[PDB]
């Protein structure tokens, strides 16, 4: 036990070389805390700036593994939302949140936005976080709204501390685990576009109303319309949850996992290439082989 | 004038520390979040302090007609009979119990 | 030619990297491709797309805006480093242009120093009016040649 904290985790263990560890395999999988999150950003008024607003997120404490999906697969939510520069909020907002009492709260700015949805993800610590379009979109725009912000701990995103912030396929949510739907549906099924409204309508076979960013800027001004983007977002995150629970896709990660030897972040990241790469890796080396290095370029964009 | 009741607040139950990173932004960001409606407070003990991110917000008695005072360094502010207690964004977790004030405009 | 002018202009800019057309950073990151006519009629300023080389972005296809940029010259065909802002991926606007810098002067010899001062003539057809098949103009410049001694 080291006397300093290196990661926001409970327990660290040190240990001095590689073989003072070993494996153990008759124990069946713990099951862990899964967390759906949604997030609204908006181009923002002035000229071409993303304006992450709305915050909405479901979590399930004991999510199994290898069994059923649990229905309902959340117990509790949160939202909060925030007037990014100019859009001031309707009257009454919170009077009228506070007079619904639905489980939803309010922030003034970004940057308190932004903190609470980083202490939030810390004292949750989940072990499977889930959203769509993580991997080009959601997750970029998420560092780079809490770099302009300057999100005090910004590292605790991933279970790991961090100082300085990374440039970074990975290394942004060291300790936590991404779930993308839509790329595992892609490896999965065949649909006409990956986009969440077409996959809802083939697989769970209900629409989703799609709302322009161009019209809900005078949305802002009532609170009737901004509480229904806010539940809007809040059945967006459960038909996410829906989806991801009814595929389950997270036993078929486990089972492709314990296959293939590989990293589960990774696998969930995607790329048939890597897996199969650490199931080779496995092989080669029990039987005794050399591998080739790591090719250096590395860089893929896709 | 303007007479508003902020909320005593808990220092490990705070998701929220600081307003930002630096002194103009902080005085112009704080006051935002009074006429939102949106801030509490924390009052003032031994130990509070390290629990809390520079910059810091504090409510000083002008003369319940109340002004703004942000400290760096930390040395004849906080320590006087004149600080009440240490100004944060509310984030909807539970306060303790209410303090009114006056801000003077 | 797209590639070989990216290359170049890289090198020459100590550009850090490019990005994907279709993949939006809120950070305003370099862009490469080649202008384009959205439409098939005559340039608009606000009518203009920007398509990359496969390798950068697939050779895919986006269109662009010119208001927040400050100056420009754009012509149909022509490769640009547009290092502007694309946060939303569907449509970049331009902050600022990177001019292309044009090839080294071809590097003379001692024999070229080597030479006195000469003259040259130049001409363009038609040589002949529109209604005309007696070259009055060719016989005007045979006689300016011969007269002249170029």
């Amino acid at each position: 036990l080291l006397n300093q904290p290196v990661s926001w985790c409970k327990v660290e263990a040190m240990a001095l070389k590689p073989d003072l560890v070993n494996v153990i395999k008759d124990v069946s999988p713990p099951p862990l805390v899964v967390m759906a999150f949604s997030m609204k950003t908006m181009q923002n008024a002035k000229n071409h700036q993303n304006e992450i607003i709305a915050m909405a997120a479901l979590v399930h404490h004991s999510f199994a593994l290898d069994k059923a999906a649990p229905k309902p697969p959340f117990q509790s939510h949160f939202c909060v939302v925030s007037k990014p520069k100019d859009c001031i909020f309707p009257y009454a907002f919170k009077e009228v949140i506070e007079k619904k009492n639905v489980k939803v709260e309010v922030a003034a700015t970004e940057r308190t936005l932004l903190g609470f949805f980083l202490a939030k993800v810390h004292k949750i610590d989940p072990d499977i976080i889930v959203g769509h379009n993580i991997y080009g979109f959601e997750l970029e725009v998420l560092l780079q709204r809490i770099n302009v912000c300057k999100a005090p701990h910004w590292s605790k995103i991933g279970r790991l501390k961090r100082s300085n912030m990374p440039k970074g396929e990975r290394n942004a949510t060291c300790g936590r685990m991404i779930c993308d739907v839509e790329i595992s549906a892609k490896e999965l099924i065949r649909c006409k576009s990956y986009h969440l409204s077409e996959l809802v309508q083939q697989i769970l076979k209900t629409e989703r109303v799609v709302i322009p960013m161009e019209n809900i800027q005078n949305m802002y001004s009532e609170s009737s319309q901004l509480l229904y983007l806010l539940e809007h977002t809040w059945k967006d995150a459960k038909f996410i949850l829906q989806i991801m629970c009814e595929l389950n896709v997270l036993p078929l990660a486990l089972q492709i996992t314990n296959i293939a030897g590989n990293i589960m972040s990774r696998t969930l990241m995607g790329g048939r290439s890597e897996r199969n790469e650490f199931l080779l890796l496995h092989a080669f080396y029990e039987n005794n082989y050399i591998v080739p290095d790591k090719q250096i370029f590395r860089k893929p964009q896709q | 004038h303007v007479q508003l009741s902020l909320p005593v607040l808990q220092v490990r139950d705070v998701l929220v520390r600081g307003f930002g990173d630096s002194v103009e932004e902080a005085l112009s960001e704080a006051r935002e979040h009074l006429k939102n409606g949106t801030c509490g407070l924390v009052e003032l003990e031994k130990g509070v302090l390290p629990q809390l991110e520079q910059p810091y917000v504090f409510i000083k008695r002008s003369d319940k007609v109340v002004e703004l005072v942000a400290e760096m360094d930390g040395i004849q502010y906080g320590r006087s009979g004149i600080t009440l207690g240490v100004l944060v964004p509310h984030v909807g977790e539970t306060p303790i119990a209410y303090r009114n004030v006056l801000l003077r405009k | 030619k797209i590639e070989e002018l990216g290359s170049e202009l890289k090198e020459h800019y100590k550009i850090e990297a490019f990005t994907p057309l279709l993949a939006p950073a809120q950070e305003p990151v370099t862009l490469l491709g080649q202008i384009g006519c959205d439409s098939n009629g005559k340039l608009n300023n606000k009518s203009v797309i920007l398509e990359g080389d496969r390798e950068h972005s697939s050779g895919a296809q986006i269109p662009v805006d010119l208001s927040e940029l400050k100056e420009y010259s754009l012509f149909p065909g022509q490769v640009v480093i547009m290092e502007g802002i694309n946060t939303t991926g569907r449509k970049l606007v331009a902050t600022k242009l990177y001019e292309g810098v044009p090839l080294p002067f071809y590097q003379p010899t001692e024999e070229d120093a080597d030479f006195e001062q000469s003259m040259v003539l130049v001409a363009c057809g038609p040589y002949t009016t529109s209604d005309s098949i007696t070259y009055d103009p060719l016989l005007d410049l045979i006689a300016v040649i011969n007269h002249d001694r170029p």
